[PDB]
């Protein structure tokens, strides 16, 4: 299953509400996970089962789901939000990840 | 302190036998699920193969039958991955994972998730 | 001769002993320390009596 | 049939003092019968459903408790009214 992420580069300024699209192919309704990774660090859980917030991350981050379509939406951007995010479905084996996006100035 | 001690970096030649280290400490190892995800360096990720270290129940993906053989001795409580013939296609940064529990963590804690906490990471250049 | 028994048999020589007119004291087995494991399937271990 | 819709995250009680009253909601996570942190441990048991796993397959059941108490009606059926 191929996971598409858009856009590859998302130029945003401080406070800009930006959204990225993470679309799936078939029914993974219940179990879907999201992760955040810093340069040279291990990916940390963001949202598990596509509807629950994981501990350790500021509550400003939020993930949305709509059937087979899923969107990571940051409503109130922070100056430290410029990073890369990935996807993961865990409803059906095997588990596949997303592509990722780099944020430039 | 729930921790999973990963081993260090390595540079080898194909064909050799290898054993890496994933030492879980500061939690209940027999109660947690153990998920597996491998990360190629600079690109996407692929499930290399999963085992149930509770009873060494081997369940590998069809595309990864026999390529990696994971083990875990409960004596020292460290998870090993074995190789019988190193391949250039598997040079990457490996991440062995425990299970995260959010709903009644003490109920069973098994088959819950596949990302709880990782050590410094064993970048296994196979 | 079965609960506090001394000697037992092998796996392939399992013989049936039809004992009659018995009194099933199960509290000793339920609280036994000489027996390390008491894993019970068919009914509840507390209502064995 | 929730087999396609709805994995070890479902618990059910095995040991308790007695049966619960109709629609009772009791929650406790310790104090097994015989064998606090001893062999006696968590009393509920996780169901054996798994994404890799007929009667042993996961289902889901819901109940619509209809209360016929004499009270001002709030939830009514799709019946079209007429002039009296
Ligand atoms: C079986 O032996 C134990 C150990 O001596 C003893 O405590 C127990 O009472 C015995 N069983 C019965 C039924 O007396």
């Amino acid at each position: 299953i191929q996971m598409t992420q858009s856009p590859s580069t998302l130029s945003a300024s401080v406070g800009d509400r930006v959204t990225i699209t993470c679309r799936a192919s078939q029914s993974i309704s219940y179990w879907l996970a999201w992760y955040q990774q810093k340069p040279g660090k291990a990916p940390k859980l963001l949202i598990y089962q596509a509807s629950s917030l994981e501990s350790g991350v500021p509550s400003r981050f939020s993930g949305s789901e709509s059937g087979t379509e899923f969107t990571l939406t940051i409503s109130s951007l922070q100056p430290d939000d410029f990073a890369t995010y990935y996807c993961q479905q865990y409803n059906s084996y095997p588990y596949t990840f997303g592509q990722g996006t780099k944020l430039e100035i | 302190q729930v921790q999973l001690q990963q081993s260090g970096a390595e540079v080898k030649k194909p064909g050799e036998s290898l054993k890496i280290s994933c030492k879980g400490s500061g939690y209940s190892f027999t109660s947690y699920w153990i998920g597996w995800v491998r990360q190629m360096p600079g690109k996407g990720l692929e499930w290399m193969g999963i085992i149930y270290p509770g009873d060494s129940d081997t369940r590998y993906s069809p595309s990864f039958q026999g390529q990696v053989t994971i083990s875990a001795d409960k004596s020292i409580s460290t998870a090993y991955m074995q190789w019988s013939s190193l391949k250039a296609s598997d040079t990457a940064m490996y991440y062995c994972a425990r299970s995260f529990r959010d709903d009644p963590r003490i109920a069973v804690a098994g088959p819950a998730d596949a990302f709880d906490i990782w050590g410094q990471g064993t970048m296994v250049t196979v | 001769e079965v609960f506090n028994a001394t000697r037992f048999a092998s796996v392939y020589a399992w013989n049936r002993k039809r004992i009659s007119n018995c009194v099933a004291d199960y509290s000793v087995l339920y609280n036994s320390a000489s027996f390390s494991t008491f894993k019970c399937y068919g009914v509840s271990p507390t209502k064995l009596n | 049939n929730s087999n396609n819709l709805d994995n070890y995250n479902y618990l059910y009680r095995l040991f308790r003092k007695s049966n619960l009253k109709p629609f009772e909601r009791d929650i406790s996570t310790e104090i097994y019968q015989a064998g606090e942190g001893f062999n006696c441990y968590f009393p509920l048991q996780s169901y054996g459903f798994q994404p890799t796993n007929v009667g042993y397959q996961p289902y889901r059941v819901v109940v619509l408790s209809f209360e016929l108490l004499h009270a001002p009606a709030t939830v009514c059926g799709p019946k079209k009214s007429t002039n009296l």
